[PDB]
């Protein structure tokens, strides 16, 4: 699960 | 804006596009885990209804809230930019009266 610091596509 | 123990995060999700069961519990755990790098959390509420994707948070101290707001504001979360803003203590307590006497640090549900 990774959501923090994930930039847009 | 004057610093308090309480803040609101926005743009964390869009309730219309959240299908997976217990998604709000996973958001809560995402926020608790991240705030453990600062000074932890004593109350959190994931707003499942507002289109803005709001999370309310109370830290054990003003210092812990300042560290959390400064580190969370302007971060990317799931491809979107999140905002963190202070909430005055009486506004927060009107919304969430049980947070007035919260003292215990919260632990995420998942491992």
């Amino acid at each position: 699960r990774k959501y923090w610091d994930v930039p847009p596509p | 804006p004057l610093a308090t123990q309480c803040f609101q995060l926005s743009n964390m999700f869009n309730p219309q596009t959240e299908e997976e069961v217990g998604w709000d519990t996973e958001i809560k755990d995402d926020v608790i885990e991240e705030c453990n790098k600062h000074g932890g959390v004593i109350h959190i509420y994931v707003d499942k209804y507002s289109a803005q994707g709001n999370v309310y948070v109370k830290c054990p101290s003003i210092a812990a809230a300042i560290a959390a707001v400064n580190a969370l504001h302007g971060r990317w979360f799931a491809g979107k930019m999140i905002t963190a803003a202070y909430v005055p203590l009486p506004t927060y307590h009107n919304l969430f009266p049980d947070s007035m006497t919260a003292t215990q640090l919260l632990v995420p549900s998942r491992r």
